[PDB]
């Protein structure tokens, strides 16, 4: 994208730089957190932030900073260029757009899905997953991470 | 600014955070990792207090103390049963993994964590399995390390890092395994590092000096007294057990020393527990030494002082004021010579002048932390005075808190504020012959001689008012910088200048003089502040004297037949050659002083004079601020054979005796009225503290906590009948427990902080009307002088470019924290401490020469021959030589000279 | 003895520029010094606390606050696998047996002769695909006991 216009000084015309950096850190949980991955990506300890001020108004090195997650971004593109009431209408539940869901675990088909956000989970476990495999019976189940 | 707790309704300021609001209150909420000096951040989860809405919520949420704004409409609850039951299992989870070692820990009856334990009522462990262990590290010869007993509160690391910049302690690890030292074994490098024994709230860091003689704190007895190693009016407070000096503890004053002290002055007291120190007043006849008497030894020295035909004194600059005048009285006002040299003292009188002739208001040690720029011209404030280092490095973070109080952040939220400024400083701009401690926050050091210092200082001062002398020759490369300085200080709204008397030079403190008076004339509300030796070193410079000098000179010769020196050394103020030349013919040769030093060797009489734990006076600091110290014990108990009464008590005597012929051991008070008497000047050293009589509701000052142990058997082995306690007939305080030390007491002057339910220093709030601000009541310190209407001129004399002379080397300066104060290098602890001697040398003139980077080398200043290794010195000036001032060998009076021949050590 | 060698300085160099703050650059350049010698060395503290501006304790305490940066000496092929609850059900724990029972060694500890380190990872975020394990920089899903020999033999 930076050969070809779509990233560096003048992007497509408009005034716009937008230099983009990857930062491949080291692992720990922690800093996923919104707060912590500031400091994590400020070369310290990450350890969270206290909110206010919220990283909007002072975030990365004391400028604004919105921290977003890697859907959530990847969301904007259509939204952009097929419209926002195509958006608003996918389905009709309250929560607008389309979600990547699937089922872990010892499922007949695990992995995960792209559905309409109103999806009962029945329906992901058994038309999508599959269901559980030969022989095991359902006891429970984590709805998200681990962590819920 | 109106919250209601629990119910009832109180009036707070609303800008700061409910912890401190309600400990300034008076209520009790537990807190580990809040401090009022580090802000607040909200790590260990101890002060949660519930907090309603609507008055009508039935139902609150848990939130901390520390991190809530505090604001008008404002509904909690300290005392909610969720409330308290969360504070409980706070603590309960903290002990999960601490140590069965209370009995071993070095800090019981004063340890933080205790009291919150005993507070949050938690007295049963439920925990079963293993706890974390740690191993400890080595981290000097001051502090001790037993990471076993961590909290993890981040006090330590907080203070270290963003308080007193340390670069050399941290955190290490994460998930319960945490880790608060220093990256490896060995020294802790920053000065201030001895306040982390109090400001950790448990018993990790405790410092070694206190661990070798050890006495809980019940057992310890307590006075107000001043350290004694600076030039500045740190307060302390000096504990006592069995007869000599424990230890020494920071004692609020929320105009000089808050809540922090030097390590110079935390360690280096071991000085009055030497076993060499004079007990008795002795005589020399002729080769023998007789003990005398107290009245024996007045009568001696009156009867050999009355047949003499003329009699000086010699003053020092680190007594009292009472002392230095009391001698005053004893050999006539003309007689009295100040015992510092005439270069120590010229520059000495001059900062004096620009301190109060010169119509510019010099700052408390607290007010540092206001102001915008600071120009450091020719100090090394680090070294010398170093609290006045650590009020700098306060106040150059004040462009984050503007940075943060311009988006709406609260001045207690120390990690936004941090956040916000991300290493943006107001402008300090630092001068000295070399690198300094204050360069990592420095926006540019100055390392040259003190006369292009002094060129450099006379050159702002030039471009700041036009009418300044020029300085006629800087070449445009300076320019450049000198332009920076000037626009960053006329620029600012409030700047700094803090010249001093160490760096050797008449020309830099007028210079700094010259900028300060710049700046006045331009409408900034510019301060000024001068560091001098040592501490009295002011009052000596507002009493006055003839010199150092003329005395040797009237003793030299035939003039002078007697001479009493009062608490000098004397070969650090003058050549060791010619001060032995002139006492050797002298007939009679008094040395009052508290130390062994090489002059009473000689000395026809050795009065046994008191240290500053066993002596009471008045010492004035660096702003003219009279304050007075207290006697900590009474130094014949335990030893029934010891007179050592103090030097007013010895000199006032002696005086009697010589016009009476009866003795006359006079009280504190009476010297006091006389000093305000005579000398005008010091009118202010009355108010300075309540008299002798001055009661609390009948009841006197008590110099011993309530529980003071082994009464009836600390003195059991010499006799069992105990004797009487001493009686204080100086001044308020009794050497008992009989007396009163209450938070509510309306008096300034506390000897130690201790508060029901609060052992440790965090009983400090208690004695403060609101936490963090001044002693309730005031705080005890007169100031003698307020700033005058005008000021002085510009001082028209710039000196000469410095230009390096073939064959003579000017000696720079170098002084040392440890080491570099006459009573405190004479610790043994400070031995450890202290670095090896050396001659600095830049590295084009030490290839000048054969030598090289270990090679000793040997040179002459006057009749020694000094041999020392060499060191190589980037930054000095070519034609210059480094020497550890006040070291042992090198008197601070070699600052300035030329040694005239240098040469390898020719083994 | 520890010294920065050339190509690391450079690339913590050319790291240091793609920041506001040179701090910024640390967990890289601890990265860059155990990516040349597989670990970070007791001078590597002071060396990259050099190189960036910061103090060693601060680097010193990035380095033993994150997991994947190891101060303390580790074979080659670190081997790291995932015991987390998606893996805990499939069953990592069979494949930890086979695997500790094949290096002769417990998890945090090398061989004999400084291959095969044994490490446990929080999550390697590839959790449909069975138990997971990472080596060096290569990720193996799917693992059964059996396969254990045959997929270390490929490490040498
Ligand atoms: C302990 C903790 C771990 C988190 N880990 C992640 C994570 O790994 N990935 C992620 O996208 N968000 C994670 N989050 C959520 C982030 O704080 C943040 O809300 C999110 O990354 C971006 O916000 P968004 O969901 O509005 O896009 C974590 C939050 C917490 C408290
Ligand atoms: S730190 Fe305090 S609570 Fe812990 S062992 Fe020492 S005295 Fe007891
Ligand atoms: S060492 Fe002391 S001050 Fe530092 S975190 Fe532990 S308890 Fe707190
Ligand atoms: S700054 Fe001076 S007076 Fe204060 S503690 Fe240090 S040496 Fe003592
Ligand atoms: S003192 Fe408030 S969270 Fe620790
Ligand atoms: S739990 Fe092992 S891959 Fe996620
Ligand atoms: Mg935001
Ligand atoms: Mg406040
Ligand atoms: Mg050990
Ligand atoms: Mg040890
Ligand atoms: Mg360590
Ligand atoms: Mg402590
Ligand atoms: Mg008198
Ligand atoms: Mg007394």
């Amino acid at each position: 994208a930076t050969e070809a216009g779509l990233l560096g000084k003048n992007i497509m015309g408009t005034g716009f730089d937008f230099e983009l950096f990857v930062h491949t850190g080291a692992g720990r949980y922690i800093c996923g957190e919104e707060t912590a991955l500031i400091n994590s990506l400020e070369g310290r300890r990450a350890n969270p932030r206290s909110k206010p001020p919220f990283p909007a108004t002072s975030g990365a090195w004391g400028k604004p900073t919105c921290v977003n997650n890697v859907e959530t971004l990847c969301n904007v593109p259509a939204i952009l260029a097929n419209g926002v009431e195509w958006y608003q209408n996918i389905s009709k539940s309250k929560d607008a757009g389309t979600k990547l869901m699937g089922f872990s675990g010892r499922v007949k088909n695990p992995g995960l899905w792209e559905l309409p956000f109103g999806t009962t989970a029945r329906e992901i476990l058994e038309d999508y997953a599959g269901g559980m495999r030969d022989g095991l019976k359902f006891k429970a189940w984590q709805p998200g991470g681990a962590g819920t | 600014a109106t919250i209601h707790v629990d119910g009832k309704e109180y009036e707070v300021n609303g800008a700061d955070n409910l912890l401190e609001a309600c400990l300034s209150l008076g209520l009790d909420i537990p807190y580990f990792c809040w401090h009022p000096a580090l802000g607040s951040v909200g790590a260990c989860r101890q002060c949660a207090v519930k907090q309603y809405q609507n008055a009508e919520d039935t139902r609150g949420r848990l939130v901390m103390s520390c991190m809530t704004p505090a604001s008008d409409g404002t509904f909690i609850s300290i005392d909610d049963e969720e409330a308290k039951q969360f504070r409980e299992s706070v603590v309960e989870w903290l002990m999960t993994n601490h140590p069965h070692d209370c009995p071993v820990c070095e800090e019981g009856g004063n340890c933080h964590l205790q009291d919150m334990t005993v507070m949050t009522g938690h007295s049963f462990r439920r925990y079963r399995f293993t706890k974390r262990t740690h191993r400890n590290q080595d981290l000097g010869p001051f502090i001790s390390h037993e990471m076993n007993r961590c909290i993890a509160c981040y006090r330590c690391v907080r203070y270290y890092k963003d308080y007193a910049d340390g670069t050399d302690l941290g955190v290490y690890g994460a998930h319960d395994n945490v880790y608060f030292g220093r990256p490896e074994d060995g020294t802790l490098e920053s000065e201030f590092s001895g306040n982390l024994v109090e400001i950790c709230p448990t018993g990790v860091f405790t410092d070694k000096t206190h661990s070798e003689r050890y006495n809980r704190k019940w057992d310890m007895q307590f006075a107000p007294s001043i350290c004694q190693q600076c030039s500045i009016g740190c307060n302390i407070s000096p504990g006592e057990r069995y007869g000599e000096l424990r230890r020494i503890e920071n004692r609020y004053n929320g105009t000089v020393n808050h809540y922090f002290l030097c390590d110079r002055g935390r360690f280096g007291y071991g000085y009055v527990n030497l076993k060499d120190r004079p007990r008795q007043p002795v005589q020399r006849r002729g080769d023998d030494f007789i003990t005398l008497n107290a009245e024996q030894a007045m009568q001696g020295a009156a009867d050999i002082l009355r047949q003499s035909k003329k009699v000086i004194g010699i003053g020092s600059p680190r007594a009292s004021v009472e002392s230095n005048f009391a001698l005053r009285e004893l050999v006539g006002e003309e007689n009295f010579y100040t015992g510092i040299a005439h270069g120590e003292q010229e520059r000495l009188q001059l900062a004096l002048k620009v301190l109060r002739e010169g119509g510019i208001y010099t700052p408390a040690l607290r007010e540092i932390e206001s102001y915008d720029a600071v120009l450091v011209l020719g100090e090394d404030v680090t070294q010398t005075g170093a609290r006045v280092a650590l009020a700098v490095r306060q106040a150059v973070k004040g462009k984050a808190r503007e940075m943060a109080a311009a988006q709406k952040v609260a001045d207690w939220q120390i990690a936004a504020i941090l956040n916000i400024g991300q290493r943006a400083k107001h402008p300090l701009f630092v001068t000295n012959v070399d690198d300094t401690r204050l360069d990592d926050i420095a926006a540019w050091t100055y390392r040259a001689p003190v006369e292009d210092q002094a060129r450099l200082g006379f050159a702002i001062a030039h471009a700041l008012d036009n009418s300044a002398p020029a300085v006629d020759g800087i070449e445009p490369e300076l320019q450049s910088k000198i332009d920076v300085i000037v626009q960053a200080l006329a620029g600012a709204k409030k700047p700094l200048i803090i010249s001093g008397t160490n760096a050797g030079s008449l020309e830099v403190i007028q210079a700094a003089a010259n900028v300060a008076k710049a700046l006045k004339g331009r409408g900034a509300d510019v301060g000024i502040t001068m560091i001098a030796r040592s501490v009295n070193s002011m009052g000596l410079g507002i009493m006055g004297g003839g010199s150092l000098e003329e005395a040797l000179t009237e003793l030299e010769t035939g003039r002078a037949d007697a001479v009493v020196v009062l608490e000098n050394d004397l070969h650090r103020h003058a050549s060791a050659i010619r001060v032995n030349a002139a006492l050797a013919k002298a007939p009679l040769v008094m040395v009052v002083d508290h130390q062994r030093t090489a002059i009473m060797e000689n000395a026809h009489l050795v009065l046994s004079a008191a240290s500053f734990a066993e002596s009471d006076g008045t010492v004035i600091n660096n702003e003219g601020r009279a304050q007075r110290f207290f006697q900590v014990y009474d130094p014949a108990y335990y030893d029934s054979k010891t007179v050592m009464l103090e030097s007013w008590r010895w000199l006032h005597s002696l005086h009697s005796t010589l016009l009476s012929r009866e003795v006359d051991w006079t009280q504190l008070d009476h010297v006091i009225d006389a000093v305000v008497a005579k000398i005008p000047e010091l009118a202010g050293i009355k108010d300075a503290a309540p008299d002798a009589t001055f009661r609390i509701r009948g009841q006197k000052l008590a110099r011993e906590p309530h529980r003071y142990s082994g009464r009836t058997a600390m003195r059991a082995n010499i006799s069992v009948h105990e004797p009487r306690q001493p009686q204080d007939i100086d001044t308020m305080f009794t050497f008992s427990m009989e007396g009163n030390n209450q938070p509510t007491a309306h008096r300034s002057q506390v000897p130690f902080a201790w508060a029901p339910g609060w052992n440790s220093p965090q009983a400090w709030n208690k004695f403060q009307d609101e936490v963090g601000g001044k002693l309730r009541f005031g705080d005890p310190g007169v100031r003698l002088f307020e700033t005058s209407e005008n000021g002085l001129d510009y001082f028209t004399s710039v000196p000469a470019r410095f230009q390096p002379q073939d064959g003579k080397w000017r000696i720079a300066p170098y002084y040392h924290l440890f080491g570099s104060d006459e009573l405190s290098q004479r610790a043994p602890v400070f031995q450890s401490r202290m670095p090896q001697p050396y001659i600095k040398l830049n590295p084009a003139d030490a290839a000048k020469l054969g030598v090289n980077a270990g090679t000793r080398v040997s040179f002459s200043y006057d009749g020694n021959t000094v041999t020392l290794p060499v060191e190589i010195a980037e930054g000095l000036t070519a034609g210059q030589v480094g020497l550890p001032m006040g070291m042992s060998g090198i008197a601070p009076v070699l600052a300035g000279a030329h040694l005239e021949d240098l040469k390898e050590a020719q083994q | 003895a520890f010294e920065l060698s050339a190509a690391e300085r450079e690339a913590i160099e050319h790291e240091m520029h793609h920041y506001e703050d040179p701090r910024a650059a640390s967990i890289e350049a601890l990265k860059i010094v155990q990516k040349q010698r597989g670990w970070v060395p007791d001078g590597a503290i002071h060396a990259i606390a050099d190189v960036l501006g910061i103090p060693a304790s601060d680097v010193e305490g990035v380095a033993t606050f994150y997991s994947q940066i190891f101060r303390q000496p580790v074979g080659r092929h670190v081997i790291r696998y995932c015991d987390s609850v998606v893996c805990h059900i499939n069953g990592y724990q069979g494949i930890q047996a086979a695997l500790e029972k094949k290096l002769n060694i417990k998890p945090g500890q090398t061989t004999f002769d400084g291959r095969f380190t044994l490490l446990p990872t929080c999550c390697l975020g590839n959790c449909d695909k069975g138990p997971n394990m990472m080596i060096d920089e290569d990720t193996h899903a799917h693992l059964t006991p059996e396969a254990i020999p045959e997929l270390l033999e490929r490490y040498k």
